[PDB]
């Protein structure tokens, strides 16, 4: 099968800077009947893809034409010259010129914007889950950029590993941003126990670590 | 007890239906055996001629089934015909390929098409599909390769010149016929697939056993070959 | 204007079996080649099938060889995916696709989500997210909804029934090891609205006939 290898996995780029997409080809993608079938999709966040260029170089009907491929054999290349807000998405690669037909893995083009620490907010669990024997926690990590961020739960100064999980917004198509929550979940028992609930927060917008925590009965 | 020109005269009118059935050219090539028949001295020499007679008259009516053109032995294009006409840019590379397997440029296949002298048709899958067809409604043996370069798709915003080779056949190992042909052929694809030329191989084969409505060539003809040219191999042998 | 609608997606048991349709229009869809794409959640995109346009032709993926078959029927302008003996990993959004004269995927549906799961359809429990001093910064506080353990997927939500878009971020969900989805949805808003303004998180779960409405308080 043809292994298609797209690089970089993500392109942060300024609005009116180009950018360049690369496909590798594991084995040339040139068929037999003369034609080369690599083509090139944008996917939205939310939509189904769209084509962008079929055979190597043809853009699509209807396409913007800002948007350009070229390459031969097992070396291709998309290029935006002039990025704009909409072209946010994952870019991926494919070809048909052999069965199975495959696509690469998929470069996410992220829109650069000045760095933008997060909002760091916590809540306790509400008094209906409690009710109900569990107790979430949530911390919230609001409109930061860039996406690298550190966050870690720490419940009376010990660490917790195995009862957290994260999820991240796609980039705003207002502002560029993110935004982060990651939800501790401890039983009812468990929370009773402990008093002091921290989320710990890293990351290069801010002058150093941000632990954000609460008292329990307060 | 019966002397072989005594057999071919008994035997007369159902020759006579048989050669005014066969298109002309096949016509005329079993009749001049017939009289080859008739005049045999040896039982011998009759029998090569009766069996020249039944692979050249079946073949007849395969064409006449299909609405091919039937062509004599002698003008049948070879392999290498066939790709120095159809496919003239890659003829050299194709005897390149050929140097260690030179027999390959004279494969000459009982008939030789093109997607529309190789003979031309206007589809080659629904020669392919109509072969399967059959195979599978009513059991008969065939055997069929498509040349194919690697793992390529079939494409949709070009077309290429392709080929259909096929081989026919009248002898009662059916099986053995369609295996033998397509051993015969599989180094040929494989060689087309690495020159990116798209052939088709199929064959097949009919016996007298086969029940008369299920050969590859029209019914009719069943009975004209099973009156004549079977008849005669029986009085051949009691004689 | 091509336009692709598939139907048929849904939740099925892992070993069961479902059919997709695709009805096409806008061109002259019994002259051209149809395929089927899918894409896991938060993965990329995966070939499925190819048929060809009088259906002679009909290429798989391997990873669906034995278990899937593409038909079509061109007089009713209908693609069909029959999938049978399905699994965990064939939870996915599901496309058709036409090159409308080629093999690419120049046109694509909206595709239409199966999930392959034992888990049993409910609806969520939501649970504020109180607004108060550790979720304020300058003039803006944050609140949301926790909207825990619902399956399968397609959960909605809004705001004070939509009129509250400003500052939303409702988050991915996450399959939970329980099988179950949870996910949270989050807004700013002016703190000096607190207590003046009135916040409703609506959510709306169709899998399970499900709709809660939650008002989101700041906490005594
Ligand atoms: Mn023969």
């Amino acid at each position: 099968q043809i292994v298609l290898s797209q690089s970089p996995l993500s392109l942060p780029v300024s609005l009116g800077d180009q950018a360049s997409i690369s496909c590798r080809s594991s084995q040339s993608l040139l068929h037999s009947n003369g034609n080369t079938y690599l083509h090139w999709y944008l996917q939205k966040p939310g939509q189904s893809p769209k084509l962008l260029i079929y055979k190597v170089s043809n853009r699509f009907s209807g396409v913007p034409d800002r948007f350009s491929g070229s390459g031969s054999g097992t070396d291709f290349t998309l290029k935006i010259s002039r990025v704009e807000a909409e072209d946010l998405g994952v870019y991926f690669c494919s070809q048909s010129t052999h069965v199975p037909y495959t696509f690469g893995g998929g470069t996410k083009l992220e829109i650069k914007r000045t760095v933008a620490a997060p909002s760091v907010f916590i809540f306790p669990p509400s008094d209906e889950q409690l009710k109900s024997g569990t107790a979430s926690v949530v911390c919230l990590l609001n409109n930061f950029y860039p996406r690298e961020a550190k966050v870690q739960w720490k419940v009376d100064n010990a660490l917790q590993s195995g009862n957290s999980q994260e999820s991240v917004t796609e980039q705003d198509s207002k502002d560029s941003t993110y935004s982060l929550s990651s939800t501790l979940t401890l039983s009812k028992a468990d929370y009773e126990k402990h008093k002091v609930y921290a989320c710990e927060v890293t990351h290069q917008g801010l002058s150093s670590p941000v632990t954000k925590s609460f008292n329990r009965g307060e | 007890k019966k002397p072989i020109a005594l057999i071919c005269a008994e035997l007369y009118k159902p020759f006579q239906d048989l050669f005014a059935a066969l298109p002309k050219d096949c016509s005329e090539e079993c009749q001049t055996l017939f009289e080859d028949i008739r005049n045999s001295e040896s039982h011998a020499s009759a029998w090569s001629s009766a069996l020249r007679i039944k692979g050249v008259a079946y073949e007849g009516f395969f064409s006449l089934t299909n609405s091919w053109r039937y062509i004599p032995a002698d003008l049948k294009p070879t392999l290498g015909m066939a790709i120095q006409t159809v496919f003239p840019d890659k003829f050299e590379k194709f005897l390149e390929r050929t140097h260690l397997h030179p027999e390959y440029r004279d494969f000459t296949p009982d008939y030789l098409m093109c997607r529309s002298a190789v003979q031309e048709v206007s589809s080659v899958s629904a020669v392919v599909d109509r072969f399967k067809s059959k195979s599978s409604e009513k059991g008969r043996p065939i055997r069929q390769e498509e040349s194919r370069p690697k793992t390529e798709s079939m494409q949709e915003d070009i077309e290429v010149d392709e080929l259909l080779i096929v081989e026919v056949g009248y002898q009662t190992d059916i099986e053995g016929k369609v295996i033998s042909d397509i051993e015969k052929w599989k180094g040929v694809v494989n060689l087309m697939s690495h020159l990116g030329i798209k052939v088709n191989v199929l064959t097949c084969a009919d016996n007298s056993q086969t029940p008369r409505t299920d050969w590859w060539i029209d019914e009719k003809y069943v009975r004209l070959l099973l009156n004549s040219i079977s008849y005669l191999f029986k009085e051949l042998l009691e004689n | 204007e091509v336009k692709l609608e598939e139907s048929g997606g849904g939740l099925v048991r892992p070993g069961g079996s479902r059919k997709l349709s695709c009805a096409a229009s806008g061109f002259t869809f019994s002259s051209y080649g149809m395929q089927w794409v899918r894409q896991a959640p938060e993965k990329g995109l995966e070939w499925v099938a190819y048929i060809s346009s009088g259906s002679r032709t009909i290429y798989y993926a391997d990873t669906v060889k034995g278990r899937f078959t593409i038909s079509r029927d061109n007089p009713k302008n209908t693609l069909f995916l029959q999938m049978t003996s399905l699994r965990s990993e064939d939870t996915a959004m599901y496309y058709c696709a036409t090159g409308y004269g080629g093999t690419w995927f120049a046109y694509w549906g909206q595709g239409t989500l199966v999930t392959v799961s034992a888990a049993s359809t409910k609806g969520p429990s939501v649970f504020p997210l109180a607004p108060s001093s550790k979720s304020t910064s300058g003039g803006t506080a944050a609140l949301g909804c926790l909207v825990k353990d619902y399956f399968p997927e397609p959960v909605t939500v809004s705001w004070n029934s939509g009129a509250l878009t400003s500052g939303v971020h409702t988050f991915p969900a996450v399959l939970q090891s329980s099988g179950l989805y949870s996910l949270s949805s989050v807004v700013t808003v002016p703190s000096s609205s607190l207590g003046t303004q009135t916040y409703i998180c609506n959510v709306n779960h169709k899998p399970s006939n499900t709709k809660v409405d939650k008002k989101v308080e700041p906490k005594s």
